């Protein structure tokens, strides 16, 4: 299969030095360029250059010049992306793709058909901190769960402990002043099964290693 | 360099309707060098059209891409549920290369009012120092709605966060949570707190609200 593999999501501080990588597989890598795009949190896709790894052949555009390095080696089928020193602008997806083109060096393209599944990065002050679960006691009934003050992205949240998944609404996390992320989880149930049905969210934020049970009652 | 317009921002439209995106370049593209990619939330691009007219590999029958030097359009000539979401349009016969900032194809389906629920700061977090009052607008469309605050019939700004889920696969309706984060002093100096919805299916703002204390 041909494909496209990148590292894992990155968390960092700002002026901190990385180096994110994609490596090419099922195909002959040092035949095609590739390219990296940038897409921002809640943005489209930036091109950001290309590199030949056959020959490192590097191509920036206006807006990345002297703000990123893209390398290659060539040996291991790899690409790289790297930073001297990270901004919080940095934070957003990455991805590499192959860009299509004749074996012949006749100069013929056709877009970018493998794309990379990409890699998160993330530059803040912040240091790892758990969530603080907070219940969103009922008052048909809606309840729900408060996940306050984490960092960095992501948590996970289920319902009894998965049984419950209908009319679940698990938002998208909002970023505070503060740096630290908040989200809302949500369940509308019937006003007539609370008293006997128990209502449990289940959080966990793998990065500082939180795991909560908050028990939602009105 | 070559900057690309995608109109509409926001297409609406049925499954198994026609779905057509433009795309217009600032100047002439080389060799008629335009891409069509799709972006689903969470995964990667995936590219549809290269060279305005040829269809990927993989790719079903029903996108087609035209498009001469400076107008391009890309044709879906009947929605599936899988064909709801965004479109890049990217030039590649002139360094930089460029995308367009996308169209959303998102699913039209009659208007549907949000029922609005009001959660209070939870004891646990009084504690804490800070008090976060959420404000839940449910399985509504379309996506546009303004929650305002008013804490004791004052006008609330800036400390208050709003978030949107993705379009329901089922009812094809959104949801909204908004956060407004107060210190624990300033939520014990005022009684009335109540956040005002504003949306297409409201024949009038609804306010839902609380007294601080008071069930």
């Amino acid at each position: 299969e041909v494909q496209l593999v990148q590292s894992g999501a990155e968390v960092k501080k700002p002026g901190e030095s990385l180096k994110i990588s994609c490596k090419g597989s099922g195909y002959s890598f040092t035949s095609y360029w590739i390219g990296w795009v940038r897409q921002m949190p809640g943005k489209g896709l930036e091109w950001m250059g290309i590199i030949y790894p056959g020959d490192s052949d590097t191509r920036y555009s206006p807006s990345f010049q002297g703000q990123v390095t893209i390398s290659a080696d060539k040996s291991i089928s790899t690409a790289y992306l790297q930073w001297s020193s990270l901004k919080a602008s940095d934070t957003a997806m990455y991805y590499c793709a192959r860009v299509v083109a004749d074996r012949e060096g006749f100069g013929y393209y056709y877009g970018m058909d493998v794309w990379g599944q990409g890699t998160t990065v993330t530059v803040s002050s912040a240091s790892t901190k758990g969530p603080s679960v907070f219940p969103l006691a009922p008052s048909t009934a809606a309840l729900g769960c408060l996940v306050k003050d984490y960092f960095p992205e992501p948590v996970t949240v289920s319902w009894n402990s998965g049984a419950l998944t209908s009319g679940v609404h698990t938002f998208p996390a909002v970023l505070q002043s503060s740096g630290l992320y908040s989200l809302s989880s949500v369940v509308t149930v019937p006003s007539s099964s609370l008293g006997t049905q128990t209502y449990i969210c289940n959080v966990n934020h793998k990065p500082s290693n939180t795991k909560v049970d908050k028990r939602v009652e009105p | 360099e070559i900057v690309l317009t995608q109109s509409p921002g926001t297409l609406s439209l049925s499954p198994g309707e026609r779905a057509t995106l433009s795309c217009r370049a600032s100047q002439s593209v080389s060799s008629s060098y335009l891409a069509w990619y799709q972006q689903k939330p969470g995964q990667a691009p995936r590219l549809l059209i290269y060279g305005a007219s040829s269809r990927a590999t993989g790719i079903p029958d029903r996108f087609s891409g035209s498009g001469s030097g400076t107008d391009f359009t890309l044709t879906i000539s009947r929605l599936e549920p899988e064909d709801f979401a965004v479109y890049y349009c990217q030039q590649y016969g002139s360094s930089p290369w460029t995308f367009g900032q996308g169209t959303k194809v998102e699913i039209k389906r009659t208007v549907a009012a949000p029922s609005v629920f009001i959660f209070p700061p939870s004891d646990e977090q009084l504690k804490s120092g800070t008090a976060s009052v959420v404000c839940l607008l449910n399985n509504f469309y379309p996506r546009e709605a303004k929650v305002q605050w008013k804490v004791d019939n004052a006008l609330q700004s800036g400390n208050s966060q709003e978030s949107v889920t993705e379009q329901d696969s089922k009812d094809s309706t959104y949801s909204l949570s908004s956060t407004l984060t107060l210190s624990k002093a300033d939520y014990e100096k005022h009684k009335v707190y109540a956040c005002e919805v504003t949306h297409q299916g409201l024949s009038s703002p609804v306010t839902k609200s609380f007294n601080r204390g008071e069930c």
